[PDB]
């Protein structure tokens, strides 16, 4: 995850 | 449902279940599962993650098979009680595992 | 666990040449599926699922972190096999396609 981010 | 399981608590509130889980150390991975007070249809799994209470609101969905998620539909389960324990095992979009059950 | 062994769609120690004849036999419609106790592996079990029109095998074994079986070294793990039946029945993981239609014994 990555913060601001929707990546899973 | 998995309405006879320990670590759910029904309609308890976003207050109380910080409450409770606090009473309990506020360690990682302690948490607990209740009714939504704000969307009816909903649930959350209520979890300790660095000394804080996070909520994860868990909805129903249906091709008329019902099913339930944290993350629109993009990871499904069948009940609460898979859900739960899935995540004792996986992170998923989890912060930490399910560890410990706040019990009653 | 026993409540596992009890299921319509495991098969116990069928063969997958047997596995294969089976799931022919009911169409060959994807997502079409058994569970069977490895030949090969004693401790391991193998999930048999047709996919456009052939049937791949999915080998499942058991590790310990807190018991799981897993069919990727633990990168996804679940309690039992009645778990990871029915989280890909609606997830498909790194299976090919859903598991849809049980093959029944």
């Amino acid at each position: 995850k990555f913060e601001g981010x929707d990546n899973e | 449902i998995h309405r006879t399981q320990l670590w759910f608590h029904g309609r308890i509130s976003r207050e109380e279940s910080q409450r409770l889980i606090g009473q309990q150390g506020l360690v990682d991975g302690l948490f607990l599962v209740r009714e939504s007070q704000r969307n009816p249809q909903g649930f959350v799994l209520s979890l300790c993650h660095l000394q804080k209470v996070k909520h994860y609101l868990i909805l129903p969905s249906e091709e008329g098979r019902l099913y339930f998620s944290m993350d629109d539909g993009q990871t499904r389960f069948t009940d609460l009680l898979q859900l739960v324990e899935f995540h004792q095992l996986n992170r998923g979009i989890l912060p930490c595992l399910l560890r410990h059950c706040c019990t009653r």
